[PDB]
């Protein structure tokens, strides 16, 4: 009803049917996908020579 | 509307107020026109038993004006609006024909004026 | 109806209170575009709620010949459309968009039209002015001929005939529609300007980019806000565009839904003696159909033939 | 919220049934917004449906009247919107009861669905079309009228505006 | 009927690619004026003929 009167700017309502706002699900947590991953420089030649 | 309900008397259905238009007169309004319409509204109906047309000697007769119609034992004419039964006579009908190809005929008798009063 | 806010900045938070900027123009827009979906209510209770009751034809549905059963309702179907209401209706998410449904289901408005058409019927044209008063059909049949000023043993002498031709130009409807491009052209013109409204929210207007995220996401906010500005005046410019459109298109489909109630009280519920308003030739009667979106009207209507001069 | 390999947006996610060509990675729609794609690391296809908005309606019989509420949560199902929880082809109505009875129209809240204050509070339930006349129609009946009533009605019409 | 681009740009390529970044204004504006000449011809179709 308050919401009512605030979108109508008055104390006295007539009968009828009002849209009054809106109704919005809510999203949780963010998912990131992706790929998975290419070959892993070959360090291991560089540093065990 | 102005033209056609307040100078004149709309047939139009509907465009004079709801019934059959008799007059109309206007009313001044702030940014405006109030028309204010009057109708005729019929009330109070009955029901009676009808046929198209009366075979009387041979002819068929058909209603200048009206309907036929029976009250249980007797035909009489009205005006189709407003119930108003007249003696069905060689002045209120017209013939046209045998009573052989309408469908619906009743046999009854047609009377006539100059016949009785003449003799 | 649209969310003028969901459109131009869309999740995003930086947006918000920049286009909090420009006053009340999105509060305009959403008003305008109510006003829009509260006429066409509006516009099919005056075509259609044209009746006190909910009348019915009796069972044994013999108009002592003249044959309505393509026209009548019919009993096997959810949805009680007749004949030609079902071949009528074969033929015919997103950032902030939304449709709202009908008031009227059209069951509701199938509903309307057939008890339109019983109270014609049965009653003539008196339903439309008062309490309905049976008349026998063949008997309404000879009132009409005395409106277009033939006499009314033409009718009665003639009766299977003229029923026979009724018959067969009803026939003959069926097949001239198993046309409706005056209801399609409103569908494709209203589907085409709401593709436009989506398709303008990927250009840059002359910022770097069009999305969003990829505008800040690479920079400070002083040197951000200057590309979102710029779209923001892009993206309503378009909803303006938008609005003023649907506003012009809507009072031309109010101005044929008043044609529509014209004549469907003229028409339908009387005999007219206007010349063209109820088809080519002589006004006999007139009875509707319910379309998508619209309405149809089937006149019958009398033309003279193989004159004789003398 | 969701991220694939680029692809950045928000929404419901769901495992589909159509079959992109092996190079496809996501899906588009008619007026082009991307509705399918395919996870890189199972390399299986899901819908991307829109979550879930619609404005909100207050029904209410008048101040004057009552200070109950009903409340219509538009296009929503009525699962998801956080007594008389009930669905509507409008939408989640609650905070009226529905009713088997039927007659006229008061508050309309559409799909030959209506409201009004009193079984009160708010409920819903169409709204009907109007009463039920049967005439006794046979092929040698007629009706006549004994009587008439004159009656007079208004009609309202604008003719200007304000010059500005 | 107004060529959009030329009204706007008139022979000039380096305006002509500065328009495409508003999408289908001019699309839209053709689009419009061509409607209201079709309807011309249907209007003079329906008294005359
Ligand atoms: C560098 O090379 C040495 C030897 O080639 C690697 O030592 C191996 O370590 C693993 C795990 O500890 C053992 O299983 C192998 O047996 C070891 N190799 C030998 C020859 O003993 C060492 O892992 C290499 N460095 C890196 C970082 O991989
Ligand atoms: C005209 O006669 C008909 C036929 O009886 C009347 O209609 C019936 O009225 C009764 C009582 O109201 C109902 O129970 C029936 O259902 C009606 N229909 C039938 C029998 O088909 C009607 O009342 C009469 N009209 C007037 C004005 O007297
Ligand atoms: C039908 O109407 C006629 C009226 O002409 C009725 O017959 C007359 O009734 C009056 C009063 O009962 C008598 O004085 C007359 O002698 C009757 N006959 C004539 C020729 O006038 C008749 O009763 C009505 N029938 C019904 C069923 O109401
Ligand atoms: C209406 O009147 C005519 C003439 O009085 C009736 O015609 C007669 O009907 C009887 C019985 O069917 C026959 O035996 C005669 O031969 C008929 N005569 C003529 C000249 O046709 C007619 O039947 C009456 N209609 C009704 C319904 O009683
Ligand atoms: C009213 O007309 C329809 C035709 O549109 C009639 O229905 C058809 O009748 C013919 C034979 O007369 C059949 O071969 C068709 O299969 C019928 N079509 C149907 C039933 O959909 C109908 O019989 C007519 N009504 C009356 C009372 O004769
Ligand atoms: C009535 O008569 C007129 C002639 O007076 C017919 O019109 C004639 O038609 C022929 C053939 O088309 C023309 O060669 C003549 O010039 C016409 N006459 C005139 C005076 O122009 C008309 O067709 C006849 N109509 C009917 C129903 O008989
Ligand atoms: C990306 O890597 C994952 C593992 O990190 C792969 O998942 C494997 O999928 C196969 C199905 O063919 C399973 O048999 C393995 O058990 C999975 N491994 C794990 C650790 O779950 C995935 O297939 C890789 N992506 C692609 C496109 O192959
Ligand atoms: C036609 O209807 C009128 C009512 O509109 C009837 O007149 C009423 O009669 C009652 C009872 O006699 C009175 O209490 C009312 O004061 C009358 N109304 C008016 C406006 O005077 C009239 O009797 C009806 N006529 C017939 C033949 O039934
Ligand atoms: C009217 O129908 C009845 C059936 O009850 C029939 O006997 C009669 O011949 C019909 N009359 C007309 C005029 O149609
Ligand atoms: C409104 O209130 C006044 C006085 O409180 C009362 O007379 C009137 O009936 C009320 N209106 C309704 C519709 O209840
Ligand atoms: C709401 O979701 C449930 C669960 O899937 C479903 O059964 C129901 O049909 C949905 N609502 C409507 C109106 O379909
Ligand atoms: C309404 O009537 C139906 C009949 O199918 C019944 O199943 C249902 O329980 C009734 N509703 C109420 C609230 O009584």
């Amino acid at each position: 009803l308050s919401e009512t009167k605030c979108t109508l700017k008055s104390f006295t309502v007539e009968k009828g049917i009002y849209q009054t706002s809106n109704f919005r699900v809510q999203p949780t947590e963010s998912i990131v996908r992706f790929p998975n991953i290419t070959n892993l420089c070959p360090f291991h030649e560089v540093f065990n020579a | 509307k102005m033209s056609e309900c307040v100078l004149g008397q709309s047939k139009r259905v509907d465009f004079c107020g709801k019934g059959y238009h008799l007059m109309s007169f206007p009313q001044s309004a702030p940014h405006g026109v109030v028309f204010l319409h009057v109708t005729y509204v019929p009330a109070q109906e009955k029901n009676f038993t009808t046929a198209p047309a009366i075979c009387h000697d041979g002819k068929a007769h058909f209603p200048r004006e009206g309907v036929f119609v029976s009250n249980g034992t007797h035909w009489f004419v009205t005006q189709r609006n407003f119930y108003e039964p007249q003696i069905i006579t060689t002045d209120n009908t017209f013939v046209s024909g045998n009573c052989d190809v309408v469908i619906g005929i009743v046999n009854n008798t047609v009377y006539d004026p100059l016949q009785p009063e003449l003799d | 109806s649209v969310d003028c806010t969901m459109y131009i900045c869309g999740d995003s938070t930086e947006c918000s209170n920049l286009l909090l900027q420009y006053g009340s123009f999105c509060t305009q827009l959403k008003r305008a575009l109510t006003g829009i979906a509260v006429e066409q209510d509006k516009n099919t209770q005056e075509v259609f709620a044209q009746v006190k009751q909910i009348y019915k034809t009796p069972p044994i549905k013999y108009f002592g010949g003249f044959n309505f059963s393509q026209i009548l309702p019919d009993p096997s179907k959810p949805s009680k459309r007749s004949p030609i209401e079902d071949l009528l209706f074969n033929k015919v998410k997103f950032n902030g968009l939304t449709v709202l449904p009908p008031l009227l289901t059209d069951e509701m408005i199938a509903q309307y039209t057939s008890a339109l058409l019983a109270g014609t019927i049965t009653s003539g044209w008196t339903f439309g002015a008062g309490p309905a008063l049976q008349i026998p059909f063949p008997m309404q049949m000879a009132y009409r001929f005395n409106g277009i000023g033939v006499t009314q043993n033409v009718l009665y002498e003639n009766q299977k005939l003229i029923a026979n031709q009724f018959n067969s130009a009803i026939g003959k409807i069926q097949d001239s529609l198993s046309a409706l491009g005056k209801l399609q052209d409103v569908v494709n013109h209203n589907a085409q300007a709401l593709n436009t409204l989506v398709k303008q929210l990927s250009s840059k207007f002359g910022a770097i980019s069009s999305v969003l995220n990829d505008i800040l996401s690479r920079l400070d906010p002083p040197e951000a806000e200057v590309q979102i500005d710029r779209l923001i005046t892009g993206r309503l410019q378009s909803l303006q565009t938008y609005v003023t459109q649907q506003l012009i298109r809507a009072a031309e489909i109010r101005a044929s839904a008043n044609l529509a109630a014209t004549k469907m009280s003229e028409c339908v519920l009387g005999q007219s003696k206007r010349v063209d308003f109820c088809g080519k030739g002589y006004h006999l009667m007139s009875f509707p159909q319910s379309a998508p979106h619209g309405v149809v009207f089937l006149h019958v209507t009398y033309v003279p033939a193989q004159e004789k001069n003398f | 919220n969701f991220n694939f390999n680029g692809l950045t947006g928000t929404g419901v996610l769901t495992e589909s049934n159509k079959k992109f060509l092996p190079f496809q990675q996501f899906g588009r729609d008619i007026a082009d917004t991307t509705d399918a794609v395919r996870d890189p690391q199972t390399l299986e296809i899901l819908d991307i449906t829109p979550c879930s908005f619609g404005g909100v309606s207050v029904i209410t019989p008048g101040t004057n009247t009552s200070n109950q509420v009903a409340v219509l949560y538009q296009g929503v199902n009525c699962t998801e919107v956080p007594s008389n929880v009930f669905q509507t082809r409008a939408g989640c109505l609650i905070g009226a009861e529905y009713v088997n009875n039927s007659y006229e129209c008061d508050i309309p809240i559409g799909a030959g669905i209506c409201a009004s204050y009193q079984t009160q509070s708010i409920i819903a339930y169409t709204m009907s079309l109007g009463a039920e006349n049967s005439v006794a129609y046979s092929n040698n009946s007629i009706a006549i009228p004994t009587n008439f009533t004159i009656s007079v009605t208004t009609e309202i019409l604008p003719v200007s505006m304000t010059k500005t």
